[PDB]
RNA sequence: UGAAAUGAGCGGAGUAUUUGUGCUGCGCACGGCGGCCGCACGCACUGGUUUCUUCUCCGUGAUGCUCCAUGUUGGCGAUGGAAAUGGGGUGCCCCCACCCGUCUUGAAACACGGACCAAGGAGUCAAACAGACGCGCAAGGGAGGAGAUAUGCCAGUACUUCUCUCGUACUGAAAGGGAGAUGCAAAAUGCAUCUGUGGUGUGCACACGUCAAAUCCGUUUGAUUUGCCCAACACC
RNA sequence: UGCAAGGCCGGAAAGAAAAGAAUUAGAGGCACCAAGUGGGCCUUCUUCGGUAAGCGGAGCAGGCGAUGCGGAAUGAACCGC
RNA sequence: UAAGCCCAAUUAGUGAUUGCCCAUUAUUCCUUUGGUAAGGGCGGAAACAAAGGAGAAAGUGUAGCCCUUCCGAUGUAGAUGUGGCCUGGAGGUUAGGACGAAGCUUAUGGCGUGAGCCUAAGAUGGACCGGCCUCUAGUGCAGAUCUUGGUUGGCGUA
């Protein structure tokens, strides 16, 4: 026998209550995988060598810090 | 005898007594000076409104009253059959029940609110004695999250932490002539509930310029409340 | 009425009181519950709430972790101050990478030998939580510390492997059988390894 | 020994909760059972029909368990069972079992004469 | 609903089970300490019999 | 070694002096004051302990654990009678000078005693004059060796 | 029924304060005209006057952690086959009230099963896997089969080696290969040290300061600066 | 020494003024395990097929189903709650 | 001369503001139960014999350690909790019985919201059995055109 098709008469209520979350904010799962490969080469050249000023600015704070 | 830790509880204690009896002494001295100086503000502005109207009438002109800050609402229908838009409107007024009373600010963003759920709600504009009323018989605060009635002006005092707000006439100056502090007052404050009004109603499913209850009815709200109180 | 609909979902589940069936658990719960309701510190309210945590979130640690990071951390104090205690709500291992250590003063539920053992050669103390009460009643100059919870075969094995940007580890015991199809390019198609989120 | 004096008891309700219609079935038990039809006229609360038990029934927690007489009762099998109420006279009222002999009755009753602890279903006196 | 579960083969397709049709395929230890000792009452009876050898 | 905060959490579900009839819970323990089932008014298991006992005649013992001697059960309670008149306060203070948290209730208990003495003794002479009016038939009497 | 009376009400002492009305001073404000004229009596000087109107000021912590316990006048009750108050039983009056179980959008139904009672009557046992919770040990955990002697009451308990199994390392179809950090440097297996988070952002507790509110003046409750950041998340 | 990108140092910050110039019975985020259900029906506004139907098919919302209570004499869905 | 229809009032050109009746709704009072619950007390202050009294546990859950305060409470299919109830057997512990165990009968009351528990009486019976903590299972009936036994209106009828 014959029955319903098709309906969307209910759904809007299920939908709302555990509610319509939000977006993840911009600066979370930024990442930048299948963007123009020119520009993501270079990006990693420059933040190769700030790890390796980072790691020299430590052992600075460290020898001041001792000599007091 | 009583020996060691029990004495020096003992002295501690009665330093406690004595500086809570000073502290008494004091916030009624203050209470009495503030409501003698707002009684005075009061009178004195309705006599400067008299003689306003007073001179433009002699000379064929008209006075244009300020228009009015401060509204009172309250519910008048249940919570069956309610649609999404007008039942979220009237969770962020905090009316959840009927009788349900609460103090707005008459502002353009306030305004087009209480359009939008107009059948459901009676407001108009108050007046000190409606005010007053309302916050010596049906005043309730929010202290830790609970319903307790207004007893005392150091109740008052603990729970705004404000040098603007120390009594009961401080609730009451800010709420009546919309001060600076009108929305901390009103956010710590429980909505207020109130009892249906003696004598009965017209006719709840229609407007009351139609003969019913629902809308605007401007300061004949006083007479509707006054019932209810 | 009142219009309270959906009110029972800003509930939330916790635990008010221990699963354990331990005496002397019962015992340390009993001091931290009254040090907690007694005193103005953080340090014994969290110790409290961790005590009535259960076993599964009461992850164990290593000495060589322990070692790193009091090494990280007194490299930036004065000399004329003593190392902080490390304290652990949990178990402590130990770590046979690791051969040479300082002297530390530590404090745990359970130790076992072999950490006990190198703990003490190295030169420190295995406290217990009974003895900390007495040592520094209000947590002063302490190192609160916890252990590591993914790396977990459970962890590893949560979500669906077959869904793009997934690398959980499907249920199955022989490791040869699913392959195949929806895991290579040759078979049909293949699992993608990377999705934007 | 006189009880200690309490507020008065309420006891909110004082008929019983029936199964419902057991009175037409001679083999239906009167004991409460929670009916669970989906046509029920008692499930669904019509108005004329019997009431279900519920929390809001619950009586006092100053005056529960408290006997017409003012006491406590408190089963006792023994004459050594009597000296745990000698201080507690005043709340607890000893209940001697119903599997208690004659012969060992009289040395219960006669003991407690002395020591002063109501008995509930003592003799004379 | 089924979810995220192990495939299972569990391999017990066959009439191992005992029935009222069936003899069934199964066996028990609930021998085994009686074994045990008689094993090891032989040994001692044995030793007896062939001493001194080894 | 082994303390009395352990040895409560060990007991308190189920132990041999907890009488647990009808839902009231009461304690048959000798050396316990009140016959409630709490760690303070357990006896037996604290380290110190007192209880007020009656005597023969109308005095009132008092036995006490001092803690010195836990480990010998033979030695471990030692007993002191004090004849008939004595001052209830007087008794609590021989409480109190080995558990000072217990003076309250040991001074009601030597109260409790007293009368129950006095009680017995009016009594036992009303059954005897009710017992010489009656000629009964069969009276036994105990072989002195 | 005063076993805490917090009182404009109870107690004590004064019998005068100060709220309003009325009248009125200066300056400002307000209205009209084009600075002068008006001010119904607005703000400041807590402006003056006392003609009317009104009471004013002090006082009792818990050395009580909690529960129970206290007036007046009559009727009934003087130990009985007593009185009283609760239960229990049967009838009656006014009001209320469709037959249970079930499938179904919808049952009371002209939808099915339903004469009465007793006894019986339906999510169990085993194996593989996973998650939550309890317990032991931990880079290790644990057998199983079997033996040995207490042991010849005892189908239990006590003891034992190698081994076996899961894990500490993964990857490729396979032949095969196989994971530290820092520094110098740029070698088709580079060299040197070994107390050490590979880096960045956000991140308990602790340590150093500062600012608020409250305070029985001892300290508390919140914020924030800096350091290290544990667990964890994101990007490399 | 212009633009692009990743960082470091320093300053300012009604922490968001005034003009009708928001409000909240306003704690955000993240996981694991699993049930029932997958025949619907009615009403308000908008509608498609049909002469029409207590007929068939859809959009938004509220209900009955799963729910009594007080009203419309009586009624699953109407009015009030 | 409505007890009908359309308007309009509240005791009526006299004096200014609510005629009356009926809810599982609103306000308020008492009690119960559960919290994403919020606070306080818990070193026995001193003193006190019969011929003012008791209690006072550092605590999820009880006959709740005690006291104060605020908020919510209906529900099919379904999920979960309960120092929640009941039945046959096992390891412990503590009792009862020929001055009468189990079983059976009830206008026998008492207790608990309830599953149920306890006492009384037998003008019943004649030899075993209760409470508490753990362990265990062939562990709870109103209906399946359910199984077996007995009974029954139709009926002194065809
Ligand atoms: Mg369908
Ligand atoms: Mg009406
Ligand atoms: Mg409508
Ligand atoms: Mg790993
Ligand atoms: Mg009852
Ligand atoms: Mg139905
Ligand atoms: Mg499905
Ligand atoms: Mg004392
Ligand atoms: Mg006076
Ligand atoms: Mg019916
Ligand atoms: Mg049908
Ligand atoms: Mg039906
Ligand atoms: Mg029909
Ligand atoms: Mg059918
Ligand atoms: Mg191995
Ligand atoms: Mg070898
Ligand atoms: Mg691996
Ligand atoms: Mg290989
Ligand atoms: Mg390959
Ligand atoms: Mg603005
Ligand atoms: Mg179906
Ligand atoms: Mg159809
Ligand atoms: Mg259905
Ligand atoms: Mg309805
Ligand atoms: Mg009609
Ligand atoms: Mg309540
Ligand atoms: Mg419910
Ligand atoms: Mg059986
Ligand atoms: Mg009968
Ligand atoms: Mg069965
Ligand atoms: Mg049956």
């Amino acid at each position: 026998a014959k029955s319903k098709n098709h309906t969307n008469h209910n759904q809007s209520s299920k939908n709302h209550r555990n509610g319509i979350k939000g977006p993840v904010p911009l600066h979370l799962h930024n990442s930048k995988r299948g963007s123009w490969l020119p520009a993501l080469v270079n990006a990693r050249r420059v933040r190769k060598h700030n790890q390796k000023a980072a790691l020299k600015k430590r052992r600075e704070r460290i020898a001041a810090f001792a000599a007091k | 005898k009583r020996a060691a830790f029990k004495q020096q509880q003992t002295e501690s204690f009665k330093k406690a007594v004595v500086a809570r009896k000073a502290a008494k002494a004091a916030l009624k001295k203050t209470a009495y000076l503030r409501a003698r100086k707002y009684s005075r503000e009061y009178r004195g502005a309705e006599k400067k409104l008299v003689t306003l109207r007073r001179q433009a009438a002699s000379h064929g002109n008209y006075y244009l009253e300020a228009k009015p800050k401060v509204a009172v609402v309250t519910r008048i229908r249940g919570i069956a059959k309610v649609n999404p838009k007008q039942r979220k409107i009237l969770q962020l007024l905090r009316l959840r029940q009927i009788f349900n009373t609460v103090f707005v600010k008459m502002n353009k963003p306030m305004e087009n609110m209480l359009r939008a759920v107009e059948p459901y709600i009676a407001y108009g504009y108050p007046s000190l004695a409606t005010v007053r009323a309302m916050v010596y018989k049906r005043g309730y605060l929010k202290i830790n999250g609970q319903r307790v009635k207004i007893t005392d002006n150091q109740m008052i005092k603990d729970k705004y932490n404000n040098v603007d707000i120390v009594c009961a006439e401080d609730m009451v100056n800010q709420i009546y002539t919309c001060g600076k502090h009108f929305r901390t007052v009103t956010h710590g404050m429980w909505p207020f509930k109130l009892a249906p009004p003696a004598g009965g109603m017209r006719q709840k499913r229609r407007h009351f310029v139609e003969g019913g209850d629902y809308g605007n009815r401007d300061t004949l709200i006083n007479r509707f409340l006054a019932r209810m109180i | 009425g009142v219009d309270l609909t959906g009110i029972s979902k800003k509930s939330r589940v916790i635990r008010h009181h221990t699963y354990s069936t331990n005496p002397y658990i019962k015992l340390l719960i009993k001091l931290y519950k009254f040090l907690a309701k007694r005193t103005s510190s953080g340090f014994n309210k969290v110790v409290y709430q961790r005590l009535i945590k259960s076993r599964s979130n009461r992850a164990p640690i290593s000495l060589s972790r322990i070692a790193v990071v009091m090494k990280r951390k007194a490299v930036f104090t004065a000399k004329s101050k003593a190392a902080p205690i490390a304290v652990v709500v949990g178990d402590v291992l130990d770590d046979v990478r690791m051969a040479r250590i300082p002297a530390m003063r530590v404090c745990a539920l359970r130790f076992s030998k072999s950490a006990r053992q190198s703990i003490v050669a190295a030169g420190g103390e295995c406290l217990t939580f009974d003895q900390l009460a007495m040592i520094a009643p209000t947590g002063k100059n302490t190192y609160l510390l916890r252990g590591r919870k993914s790396g977990r075969e459970s962890v590893r094995h949560f979500g669906a492997s077959g869904v793009p940007g997934s690398h959980s580890k499907p249920y199955a015991t022989n490791r040869g059988k699913e392959t195949k199809r929806g895991r290579r390019t040759g078979r049909s198609y293949k699992r993608k390894a990377f999705r934007h989120v | 020994v006189k009880p200690t004096v309490s507020k008065a008891i309420v006891k909110k309700r004082t008929k019983r909760f029936t199964r419902h219609r057991y009175e037409l079935f001679p083999q239906l038990s009167s004991s409460w059972r929670k009916p669970r039809g989906e046509d029920s006229p008692v499930r669904r609360r019509y108005k004329g029909q019997k009431a279900m038990p519920n929390k809001g029934y619950g009586s006092d927690r100053a005056t529960k368990y408290i006997t017409p007489s003012g006491f406590r009762n408190f089963p006792i099998n023994n004459v050594e069972d009597l000296y745990m109420l000698v201080m507690q006279n005043r709340k607890y009222a000893g209940v001697i079992s119903h599997t208690v002999g004659a012969r060992k009755r009289k040395a219960i009753v006669r003991k407690a004469m002395e020591l002063d602890v109501r008995l509930a279903n003592g003799n004379a006196k | 609903p089924k979810g995220n579960n192990a495939i299972p083969h569990v391999h017990q397709k066959k009439h191992w089970n005992p029935c009222s049709s069936q003899k069934g395929n199964v066996k028990v230890f609930l021998n085994q300490p009686a074994q045990k000792h008689r094993r090891r009452r032989l040994r001692l009876l044995k030793a007896k019999k062939v001493f001194p050898r080894p | 070694s082994h303390s009395v905060d352990l040895q409560w959490v060990l007991v308190r579900q189920n132990s041999r002096f907890l009488q647990k009839r009808g839902g009231i819970r009461m304690s048959n323990d000798p050396f316990n004051n009140n016959g409630n089932w709490t760690k303070r008014h357990c006896g037996f298991l604290n380290e110190k302990a007192a209880v007020v006992k009656p005597a023969k005649g109308g005095a009132i013992c008092v036995t006490v654990k001092d803690g010195s001697s836990n480990n010998k059960p033979r030695q471990t309670y030692k007993k002191t009678v004090h004849a008939a008149g004595v001052r209830a306060s007087d008794v609590s203070r021989a409480v109190a000078a080995v558990r000072p948290d217990l003076a309250d209730v040991s001074f009601r208990r030597a109260r409790r005693m007293a009368c129950i003495a006095s009680r017995t003794a009016k009594v036992a002479a009303a059954r005897k004059a009710r017992s010489e009016k009656i000629k009964f038939s069969r009276k036994s009497a105990r072989a002195k060796r």
